[PDB]
């Protein structure tokens, strides 16, 4: 059967997109400016946790995504988790500058992330993929469809998802184009834009690897969900 | 293996 | 600044002109296949690969205007993605198999041989089938592989150090200039363009995963001890160990 | 002390 998405206009699709944005969420008030080891991994881990159940909702409402099996849902949401919670990180930290905005009341610098083994460089990582978007202007617009591609190009290796792909690709250029930027300036900025993409992997790649090393899964008690988001990403590590 | 997400993906 | 003169032409003939060479393994029909061997043959071709790929990388416009610290950055970074899109790319007209070396043409069912890389190895044959499928041309490929040696080690680098950035920033410019000059001289209308652009810089993400997954792989105890690795590639692959966890 | 790497593209 034919998906919908396919048949969306790019006005259609930006406006399904900016719908489907899920809150932006606070941290516990409970521990205020965390300093140990414990309290950055359990306002983390707590926060992680409730965006995920945000993330499933808004991943159900991304044109084309719905018309997958619930098994290649699964998949991509397996895949991405990770960096869906970094691209959006990364989004809301861009108007505080040498900050990571985790929530509105949890902004960390890089000296918090020096709490926990190995985060200060994913922390680093992120300040400078947040000092990118803020220099090169990304737009909310623009930010909807590339968090909608990380989802869907989440998995390796597939038609549907492809075509969803080159509408969303269609989307950004129709988004630069309204924009008033030339034909050389707009598939610049798609380039720009998309390389970003293989950073926002890496650092969730990167990331990835400390969460499921048993030291991380032993520093707070985990939710169950968070556990299974992560085992989907253990079992293909080194033994 | 019964995964949660597969239980949050359902309507 | 000699990148930034140059035309979209004359950047495709710089880059295919810059092209190492195909290696042969030391493969041998005779011999039995084994965890320790497949390590054995597959670590000695990369570790010559990456002797040729050294000067391969001094010949990528832009990249010898950069600090000797920022080409061993991006070379540390960037070493396994740019091994794996060069396996991919000669492994494309031969469908379910990796032509690690013209002598050295392996089924998915051989990766099963080595602990946790039949996993790669589906990724890697994925990657090739999509690259067929696309009909990626070479004038494509070789704008690809610069691309993944300048963005890949971009972000993880005074003001000094930021002209170094800007610069890199203008190359991929000219690269992405070079790639939509080579799609719209095949006819491609604008929109096949812009699709095309796209789903080739979305490979590179897929790319970068399968080279941290792999680097997982390599810089584990059990991968390290399996045979005697070679000292510039237990350096390039402690680049990356130096940051897992412990 | 310079690296491997650093010596072969340090060459000329
Ligand atoms: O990649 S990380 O830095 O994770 C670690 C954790 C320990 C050591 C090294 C990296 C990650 C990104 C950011 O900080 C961490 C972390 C986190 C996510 C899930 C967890 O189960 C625990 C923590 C982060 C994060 C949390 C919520 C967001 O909205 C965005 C990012
Ligand atoms: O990511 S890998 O599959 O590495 C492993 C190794 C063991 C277990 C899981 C993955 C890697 C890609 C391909 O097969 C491996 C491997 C390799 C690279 C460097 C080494 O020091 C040893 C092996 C591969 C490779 C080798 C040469 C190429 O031109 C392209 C790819």
């Amino acid at each position: 059967k034919n998906s919908l998405a396919l048949s969306l206009t790019a006005d259609q699709m930006v406006s399904a997109l900016l719908d489907a944005e899920p809150p932006i969420l606070y941290s516990e008030y409970d521990p205020t400016r965390p300093f140990s080891e414990a309290s950055m991994m359990g306002l983390l881990t707590n926060l992680a946790d409730r965006e995920l159940v945000h993330m499933i909702n808004w991943a159900k409402r991304v044109p084309g995504f719905v018309d997958l099996t619930l098994h290649d849902q699964v998949h991509l949401l397996e895949c991405a988790w990770l960096e869906i919670l970094m691209i959006g990180l990364v989004w809301r930290s861009m108007e505080h500058p040498g900050k990571l905005l985790f929530a509105p009341n949890l902004l960390l610098d890089r000296n918090q992330g020096k709490c926990v083994e190995g985060m200060v460089e994913i922390f680093d990582m992120l300040l400078a993929t947040s000092s990118r978007f803020r220099m090169m202007n990304l737009q909310g617009e623009e930010f909807v469809c590339l968090k909608s591609i990380i989802l869907l190009n989440s998995g390796v290796y597939k038609d549907h998802i492809h075509r969803v792909l080159d509408k969303i690709t269609d989307t950004l250029i129709h988004l630069m184009a309204k924009a008033g930027l030339t034909l050389q300036q707009q598939h610049q900025r798609l380039a720009q834009l998309l390389l970003i993409l293989s950073h926002i992997r890496h650092m969730s790649n990167k990331g990835m690897e400390h969460l499921y090393s048993m030291k991380c899964k032993n520093v707070v008690p985990l939710s169950d969900l968070l556990l299974e988001m992560l085992d989907a990403h253990r079992l293909h590590a080194p033994t | 293996k019964h995964k949660i997400l597969h239980r949050l993906l359902q309507d």
